[PDB]
């Protein structure tokens, strides 16, 4: 991105009345002097920020891990969409509304989970 | 006009099931007994003004014959910036985020005279006797819509009762919203402004919250 | 015998031991003392 | 007999007892409630960390 003539298509906001709020987007706009002869620190550098948000909400994006057959009555190590723990899994009558996927106890600890493969609510003890 | 919002504006704050427990939660909720603004659809009266949208808004609609049919959200509403348009037309429900060019008075007829141009479209999806409670919220690029329907037999006021609100859809529109305007078909509709408040919710054994308490009402 | 607030307390390692003298032996002691007094 | 009606009528006469038992629960309650506290970390749950 450092054409010899000067890649002036890239530019930054030089002046602004006040500091902008986080994750906001908007002569106040001045072009970068990107040229191939520019030294280190002055060269063009591309930047990509992965701002993934992970509050307990239906997850949709994550890495390659093979799911396996779910077992009941026998307490095991478990990991549901990154939520790791250990306990027994039992059929639960606690009717999650169609948006709920996890349930938490008084101790801010998980006690009910909705399986990401079968839409069933299971109690963890 | 103004009306006392006796017991409304409450929604499930999170996606966690609880039962027989009192839970405290800080979230953008509608304060109880507030002066919600009242608009009418008579005969004569067809007011559809543009209302500011800050910190989320609670909408209530006492309707018969399905008069209220959508909403628009934006900050300029003149194609200079993006805008989110939600419509429930006679075939289906359509949501669409584009730099729409809007008319001064957008409305539907039983026509679709709501916008005149759609330059840059990014997100798109296509699917008194009644009362509809909605709570709209725009947080960090995600626009959440809570929605509940309830039968009523009342003439010209919001019923005095309690009913929790359940989320239906969350949209990654990511657009700047400052104002909004409801879409009418050619009933009554109340608008209230949400504030950051701490609440106390009473879950019953069935898990449906039955009572709500303010921490700062009095 | 655990097989709710009580269950939530218990699960985190906060267990309750039973008193040695159950209510029956306490009632027997009370009855004995009462009979002696009367 | 007056005692029998009194204990059948009022519930506060046994306050000195309930004040004990309630506290035994209440302290336990807050002893669990501190689990939700983060104490300055980025998350208050161990498995998350
Ligand atoms: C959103 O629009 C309003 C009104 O035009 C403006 O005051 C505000 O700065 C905008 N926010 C961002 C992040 O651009
Ligand atoms: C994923 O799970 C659902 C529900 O069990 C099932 O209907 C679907 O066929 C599954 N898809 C794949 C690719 O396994
Ligand atoms: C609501 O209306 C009453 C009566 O006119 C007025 O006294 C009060 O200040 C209003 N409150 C709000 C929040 O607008
Ligand atoms: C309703 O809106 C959808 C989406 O734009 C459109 O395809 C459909 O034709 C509309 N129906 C009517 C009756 O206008
Ligand atoms: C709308 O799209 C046109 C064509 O790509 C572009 O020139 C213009 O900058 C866009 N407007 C926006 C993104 O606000
Ligand atoms: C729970 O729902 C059942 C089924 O309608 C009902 O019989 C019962 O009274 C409800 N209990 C509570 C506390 O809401």
């Amino acid at each position: 991105d450092s054409k010899v003539g000067g890649n002036y298509n890239y530019r930054y906001r030089l002046f602004r009345k006040s500091n902008l709020k986080p994750f906001e987007r908007d002569f106040p706009l001045q072009s970068y002097g990107f040229q191939p002869t520019n030294g280190v620190g002055y060269q063009p550098y591309r930047v990509v920020v992965l701002s993934f948000e992970l509050l307990h909400a239906p997850a949709t994006v994550c890495g390659p891990k093979k799911s396996t057959n779910l077992v009941k009555n026998k307490c095991v190590n478990f990991n549901f969409n990154g939520l790791t723990g250990t306990g027994v899994l039992t059929e639960s009558n606690k009717k999650f509304l169609p948006f709920q996927q996890f349930g938490r106890d008084i101790a801010d600890t998980t006690d009910a989970v909705r399986d990401p493969q079968t839409l069933e609510i299971l109690d963890i003890t | 006009a103004y009306t006392n919002s006796f017991t409304r504006g409450v929604y499930y704050p999170d996606k966690v099931f609880r039962s027989s427990v009192l839970h405290s939660t800080q979230d953008l909720f509608l304060p109880f007994f507030s002066n919600v603004t009242w608009f009418h659809a008579i005969h004569k009266r067809f007011d559809n003004p543009v209302l500011p949208f800050n910190d989320g808004v609670y909408f209530a609609s006492t309707e018969k014959s399905n008069i209220i049919r959508g909403w628009i959200f934006g900050t300029t509403l003149d194609s200079k910036t993006q805008s989110l348009l939600i419509v429930n037309n006679a075939t289906n429900v359509v949501i669409k985020v584009c730099e729409f060019q809007f008319c001064n008075d957008p409305f539907l007829d039983v026509e679709f005279r709501v916008y005149s141009s759609a330059n840059n479209c990014t997100f798109e999806y296509v699917s008194f006797k009644n009362l509809r409670e909605f709570v709209f919220k725009n947080i960090d690029g995600y626009f959440k819509i809570y929605s509940k329907h309830t039968p009523i037999n009342l003439v010209r006021d919001l019923p005095q009762g309690f009913s929790a609100l359940e989320p239906l859809v969350d949209l990654p529109i990511g657009i700047n919203i400052t104002r909004f305007q409801t879409l009418l078909a050619l009933a009554a509709y109340y608008v209230g402004y949400l504030q950051p408040r701490t609440f106390l919710l009473k879950y019953n054994e069935n898990g449906t919250i039955t009572d709500a308490v303010d921490c700062a009402l009095d | 015998i655990k097989q709710d607030l009580i269950c939530a307390q218990k699960f985190n390692g906060l267990t309750v031991l039973p008193p040695l003298l159950t209510d029956e032996m306490i009632a027997q002691y009370t009855s004995a003392l009462l009979a002696g007094t009367i | 007999g007056k005692i029998q009606d009194s204990l059948s009528s009022t519930a506060s006469a046994l306050g000195k007892l309930q004040n004990v038992v309630n506290q035994n629960a209440q302290a336990l309650n807050t002893l669990v409630k501190q689990l939700s506290s983060n104490f300055g970390a980025i998350s208050s749950v161990l498995n998350d960390i």
